[PDB]
C-alpha cells in the first residue's frame, strides 16, 4: 500500500519526518539522496565579502574592539538573512557605529526586501572610541563554498568569507525495521532536518524531493 | 498443528508479550551476570538476538 | 478428514507428501487403560449420547521444529515372509523424512584457519559493498578476528 | 634484521666465552636466553615505533 | 532503563523494597481490575495495537508509573491486613 | 573519528605571518596538518585556514569533502576557540545529545585525545 | 584428491574401459576382459548424523576411461577433489556491528 | 582494470577519493597514474569498495578476495526449543531434560 | 550559474546489456541519481521464473529418473536458469510442456512453443537422456518481483508437483561510472554513466524506466503530510 506520512515541528528550525511502512530497502534509497541534496542543493544565503575600514586583513585586530577580526567575520557567517525579492541575487549590507554600543544585528542599514531574520545576533562590543565601519556582500548560493574558493573581492582589503549558503544546519536520517501484519522486513524512514529559520524544514524537504523528481524526468530525451 | 495457526496470535502474542521480560542465561554462570533480564522483542527466524553491550 | 489427507489406506503417511510439526507421519491406536469415567465424563458422554472408544490416539507425529517430504516407508508385520521381530511386537513402521536447508541466521560458519563465526544476518544484494564494476561481495568477515 | 644479526654476533662472543671455559654450560645457556629475551623486547619497540611514526 | 528508575530508587531505604512496592501495588490493580488506579485518564499507560491506543495490560508498568506521581503511600504497619483487603473489595469490587 | 592526522611535509617552519604559510600551502611546499610555527606560536596551517562559527559548520564542510573527521580545525564552540578535528566536535554532540545536558557533556569527555 | 579416494565415497574405474551406461541411479563399464560390469549408486542415503550420502555419476556415455578414473563423485567430492564448502568472495571489513 | 579502460571508462571521482586517503596512508606511491596507484593496492590484495546504500566509497581500500568457507553441522534448525509444560520424571516430579 | 537539463546518450548492445550516460550534473548528484537506481533495479524490477515443476512418475525432489544422468534437484537447479519473455503485458503465468526420449541432451529449446512466448536462453542445458531415458514434464512460470523462496509460495499445480524458488529479478548486474566533468567555466560537475545487464526477458533500457517510476512514484508518497 501507499505510505502514511508524518510530520512533527518546532517553529520553523526543525522538523521530524516519518515514512512507513515502506519495502525493503527503500528506507536508505530514498533517506541517503535526500540527505545529499537537503545539504547540497537547497537554495539560501550568505555572507560572502567584509570590507572594514582601517583592517588590513583577517588576522589583524581592531583598536577599540574587543572581538578580533577573525571573530567578527565568524559572527557574520551565523547571520541569518532572507530575499523576498526572487530576482534578487547580491546585496551590500552597512554598518557603521562607534562609541559604547554592543553591535547586533539590527544595527544594520535596512534594505528593501532583505529580512534579517536574526536581528538580536551579537557581531562585536565597542569600547570608548572605537571606531566600526564596514560592508558586508551577501549572495544568494547553494551549498558550502570556502572563501579561499570563491576569492570574491569588491576592493581591496576586501576579506573574502567562507560562503554558508545552506538553510539546512544538519540532516540525520535513521531506518527501522518494521512489520505490517505476516511482513517483518518493511522499513521506517525517521528524517531529521534543522534549518536556520529562512527555510522551514518542511519547505526544504520539498524542495529537496522537487529537485530529485525533476533530475528523474532527465532519463527522457536520447 | 503449525498449518493451523493464523496471522492473528501472532499479534496476540504481541499483547501477552508487552512489557513484559525475560531471563537469558549464558553456562558458565560465573557471576551474577550471567543471568539478566530483557524486553523480549519478536523476531522471525530460530536464533535469539544478543546486545552487543552484554556480551563482556 | 483434513487430519488424515496424506495418509494411505493403511495409515502410513503417502511418499512426497509434506509433513508439518503436528502432522501424523504413522496412525496408531491403543487400547485404553481400564478406567473408570470420572463422573464428569459421565455426564459429558450422557449428554452428547456418544460412547466412549475403547481405544485411544496413539499415531507417531512429527516432533516441534521437524518436517519435510517423505520420501521411504518401511513397514515391517509379523508373520510375513523374511522378518521376526522382538517379542510382543506386531508390526513395525519407519518414515524417512527428508529436507533440503537453506542457510540461515543462526548457522554456524568457519574457514580452514580457525575462523568460525554464526551467521547473523543475510542481507538483499543491493546493501552489500560492491566492487566499482558491479559484483557485491558474498561474505563480509571482521578483520577484528584476525 | 639489523637486530638478528647484531644477536648472532653478541651469540657468537658468548660461545667463544663458553669454550674457552670462562662461563659453564648453565651460565652460557642463561646468557643465550637473556640475549635473545632482549632482542625480542628491542624488535618489539621498533615494531610500534615504525608504526607510530610511519604508519599511524 | 526503566522510565525514571533513579528517582524511584530515591524514593526508597532498600532497591529490594521498591520492588516489594511495585509488586504488591501490580497484585492489587489486577486483583481489582484497575479501578482503583492513581493515574488520570490521561497518565495511563497505552499499548499500540492494530486497532490502535489500548491501555497498557502490564500492572508493572503501570505500578511504577503509579508510584512516580507520589499518589501512593507505602511503608510498614499502615493499616490491619483484613481491614485493607475489605475496604479496597467495598471501594472496587471483583 | 576522534584520532588527528599527524603529516612530514611542513616539519617545523616558522613563519612570520598567516598569510605567508597559506601560500606557502598552497604553494604545496607544505601540509595542512604539519606541525609549524606561524610567529611565534606553533599551529597548523588547518587551524589557520579553517575556522568555523558553530559546530554545524565544520560538519556540513566535512560533508563537501572540505575537510576531513582527521583534519586539525579551529572551530568555536560554547564560547571558546577550539584547535581539534571536526570528529572530536562530532564526538563531543554525541555524547552532548544522548544525555540532553550540554554543559555536563562537555565536563565529561577528554577532548583533546 | 588422496582425502576423497581413500575415503570411499567417490567411485573409480576397476580397469580401461569404455562407459556402456550412464544413469542417476547407476553407471555400467565395458572393461578390456569385455566383462561388463555395472555400478549401482547410492543414492539419497541417511548417515548416522543424518546428513546425505549420495554419489553422482562424473562420466557420460561413450566415455574413455583409464584404470582409476572417476566414475562418481561422492559426497563432499567437486571431480574427485574433497569439497566441504564452497569458495566464497570475502570482503574483510567492518560492518554496522552485524 | 585494463577491460575498463578499453571499454570506455575512466577512473572514477570516488576511486581518486579513496586514493587520496590511501596516500595518506602510504599505501600507494605520490605522484604515480590513478591507475598505477590502483595496481598498487591490488598488489596488497586491497581494492576500491563501494557501499551497496549510500554509493559512496568505504574510505579505504579494503582487503576482498575468494576464501574457502564451510556450514558445519551446528544447525539453529536443530538447536532451537522452548518447553511451557511437559514431561516430569518419575522419582524427582521434575521437567525432564 | 544554474545547471540546465543534461544530456541523456543510450548505448545498447542486444536486449542483454545497457549504458546509459547523463550529464553534466551538478556535483555529487552522480552517486545522487546513480544509486538509488541501482538499488532499484537490483530489487523491485519485475520479471519471471519457473516457479513450480512436475515430473512425470517423480513424487518430490530427492526422486531420480530411470535414463537420466542428472538427479531431480540438479534438474531443478538447472530449470532456475530459464529465461522465460512474455511478450503479451496481461499474461501473468504459462505451464511450458516437454516430452524428450532417447539418447539426446535435453535443452530449453525442447519445450513446446507456446504463443506469444519467448526462450531467451534455448541453449541451457537440461537433462542428459540415455537408450531408454524418457523426460516429459510441466514447468510452471509466473510474473513476479524480488526472491520467493518456494517455502513461501509452495506453489503445486497437481499434487505431484515440486515448487521451486524463483528469482524473479531480470537484472544481473548494475555498476555505475562517476567521472570528472566541465562546462569549461566550471568544474567538478559529475558525469553519470549507467551500466546495466539483463537476461534478456526485460531490457536495460525498460529496466531503467521501470526503476526511475518507482523512485518517481515514491517521492509522491511524501505529498501528505500529518
Ligand atoms: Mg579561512
Amino acid at each position: 500500500k501507499a505510505p502514511v506520512f508524518t510530520v512533527r515541528t518546532q517553529g520553523r528550525e526543525y522538523g521530524e519526518f516519518v515514512l512507513e511502512p515502506l519495502e525493503r530497502g527503500f528506507g536508505v534509497t530514498l533517506g541517503n539522496p535526500l540527505r545529499r541534496i537537503l545539504l547540497s542543493s537547497i537554495p539560501g544565503t550568505a555572507v560572502t565579502s567584509v570590507y572594514i575600514e582601517d583592517v588590513l586583513h583577517e588576522f589583524s585586530t581592531i583598536p577599540g574592539v574587543k572581538e578580533d577580526v577573525v571573530e567578527i567575520i565568524l559572527n557574520l557567517k551565523e547571520l541569518v538573512v532572507r530575499f523576498l525579492n526572487p530576482s534578487l541575487q547580491t546585496v551590500t549590507l552597512l554598518l557603521k557605529a562607534e562609541g559604547p554600543k554592543e553591535v547586533k544585528a539590527r544595527d544594520f542599514l535596512p534594505v528593501a526586501d532583505v529580512e534579517i531574520m536574526n536581528p538580536d545576533l551579537h557581531i562585536a562590543t565597542l569600547e570608548e572610541g572605537g571606531r566600526l565601519n564596514m560592508e558586508v556582500r551577501v549572495d544568494r548560493g547553494v551549498g558550502y563554498v570556502p572563501a579561499e574558493k570563491h576569492g570574491i573581492k569588491d576592493r581591496i582589503n576586501a576579506i573574502p568569507v567562507d560562503a554558508v549558503f545552506s538553510p539546512v544546519r544538519r540532516v540525520a536520517f535513521q531506518v527501522e525495521d518494521t512489520r505490517l501484519g505476516q511482513r517483518t522486513d518493511l522499513d521506517k524512514l525517521t528524517l531529521r532536518i534543522w534549518t536556520d529559520g529562512s527555510v522551514t524544514p518542511l519547505e526544504a524537504l520539498n524542495q529537496a524531493v522537487e529537485i530529485l523528481r525533476e533530475h528523474l524526468t532527465y532519463f527522457s530525451n536520447p | 498443528r503449525q498449518r493451523d495457526i493464523k496471522d492473528e496470535v501472532w499479534d496476540a502474542l504481541e499483547e501477552v508479550i508487552h512489557g513484559k521480560v525475560v531471563l537469558l542465561n549464558r553456562a558458565p554462570t560465573l557471576h551474577r551476570l550471567g543471568i539478566q533480564a530483557f524486553q523480549p522483542v519478536l523476531v522471525e527466524g530460530q536464533s535469539i538476538q544478543l546486545h552487543p553491550l552484554v556480551c563482556e | 478428514e483434513a487430519a488424515l489427507r496424506d495418509l494411505d489406506e493403511e495409515g502410513v503417511v503417502r511418499i512426497g507428501a509434506e509433513v508439518k510439526p503436528g502432522d501424523i507421519l504413522v496412525g496408531r491406536t491403543s487400547f485404553k487403560g481400564e478406567s473408570e469415567p470420572t463422573p464428569e465424563e459421565r455426564l459429558l458422554r450422557s449428554i452428547f449420547g456418544e460412547k466412549a472408544r475403547d481405544v485411544k490416539d496413539t499415531s507417531l507425529r512429527v516432533p516441534p521444529g521437524e518436517g519435510g517430504i517423505v520420501v521411504r516407508t518401511v513397514r515391517l508385520r509379523r508373520g510375513d515372509p523374511g522378518v521376526e521381530l522382538k517379542p510382543g511386537v506386531r508390526e513395525v513402521v519407519r518414515v524417512y523424512v527428508a529436507q533440503k536447508r537453506k542457510l540461515q541466521v543462526g548457522d554456524k560458519l568457519a574457514n580452514r584457519h580457525g575462523n568460525k563465526g554464526v551467521v547473523a544476518k543475510i542481507l538483499p544484494v543491493e546493501d552489500m559493498p560492491h566492487l566499482p564494476d558491479g559484483t557485491p561481495v558474498d561474505v563480509i568477515l571482521n578483520p577484528l578476528g584476525v | 634484521k639489523q637486530y638478528l644479526e647484531e644477536a648472532d654476533r653478541k651469540l657468537l662472543q658468548i660461545e667463544q666465552a663458553y669454550e674457552m671455559g670462562f662461563l659453564t654450560d648453565r651460565e652460557r645457556y642463561d646468557q643465550i636466553l637473556q640475549l635473545w629475551t632482549e632482542t625480542t623486547e628491542k624488535v618489539t619497540q621498533a615494531v610500534f615505533k615504525n608504526f607510530e611514526e610511519n604508519y599511524p | 532503563a526503566e522510565p525514571g528508575i533513579d528517582k524511584l530508587f530515591g524514593m526508597v531505604d532498600s532497591k529490594y523494597r521498591l520492588t516489594v512496592v511495585v509488586a504488591k501495588r501490580a497484585q492489587q490493580l489486577l486483583r481489582h481490575g484497575f479501578k482503583n488506579t492513581v493515574l488520570e485518564p490521561e497518565e495511563r499507560p497505552k499499548m499500540q495495537t492494530l486497532e490502535g491506543l489500548f491501555d497498557d495490560p502490564n500492572a508493572v508498568t503501570w505500578a511504577m508509573k503509579e508510584l512516580l506521581t507520589g499518589r501512593l503511600v507505602f511503608g510498614e504497619n499502615l493499616v490491619p491486613e483484613d481491614r485493607l483487603q475489605k475496604e479496597m473489595e467495598r471501594l472496587y469490587p471483583v | 573519528i576522534t584520532q588527528v592526522r599527524k603529516e612530514k611535509k611542513g616539519a617545523g617552519l616558522e613563519f612570520a605571518t598567516p598569510e605567508e604559510a597559506l601560500a606557502a600551502h598552497e604553494r604545496g611546499e607544505v601540509a595542512l596538518n604539519a606541525p609549524i610555527k606561524v610567529a611565534g606560536r606553533e599551529t597548523s596551517v588547518g587551524r589557520l585556514k579553517y575556522v568555523f562559527a558553530n559546530p554545524d559548520e565544520a560538519l556540513l564542510a566535512v560533508a563537501h569533502g572540505i575537510v576531513d573527521l582527521q583534519d586539525v580545525v579551529t572551530v568555536r564552540y560554547m564560547g571558546k576557540r577550539l584547535e581539534t578535528s571536526p570528529g572530536r566536535i562530532l564526538f563531543a554532540r554525541i555524547v552532548a545529545e544522548a544525555v540532553e545536558d550540554e554543559k555536563v557533556a562537555w565536563e565529561l569527555i577528554q577532548l583533546d585525545v | 584428491e588422496r582425502v576423497v579416494r581413500d575415503s570411499l565415497a567417490a567411485l573409480y574405474a576397476e580397469e580401461d574401459g569404455e562407459v556402456a551406461k550412464v544413469d542417476g541411479n547407476r553407471i555400467v563399464v565395458r572393461y578390456e576382459d569385455g566383462r561388463l560390469v555395472e555400478y549401482p549408486l547410492r543414492r539419497f542415503y541417511r548417515s548416522n548424523q543424518g546428513t546425505a550420502l549420495d554419489q553422482r555419476p562424473r562420466v557420460v556415455v561413450g566415455q574413455r576411461v583409464r584404470k582409476g578414473d572417476l566414475l562418481a563423485d561422492g559426497p563432499a567430492s567437486e571431480n574427485g577433489f574433497l569439497a566441504l564448502g564452497q569458495n566464497v568472495l570475502v570482503a574483510i571489513m567492518p560492518f554496522d556491528g552485524y | 582494470f585494463g577491460k575498463r579502460k578499453g571499454e570506455g571508462f575512466g577512473v572514477d571521482k570516488r576511486e581518486v577519493e579513496v586514493l587520496r586517503r590511501a596516500e595518506k596512508l602510504g599505501l600507494v606511491t605520490p605522484g604515480k597514474t590513478p591507475e598505477e596507484q590502483l595496481k598498487e593496492l591490488f598488489l596488497q590484495g586491497k581494492v576500491v569498495l563501494y557501499d551497496g546504500r549510500t554509493g559512496e566509497p568505504i574510505e579505504g581500500p579494503i582487503v576482498v578476495g575468494q576464501m574457502f568457507i564451510m556450514k558445519l553441522y551446528h544447525m539453529v534448525e536443530d538447536k532451537m526449543h522452548a518447553r511451557s509444560t511437559g514431561p516430569y520424571s518419575l522419582i524427582t516430579q521434575q521437567p525432564l531434560g
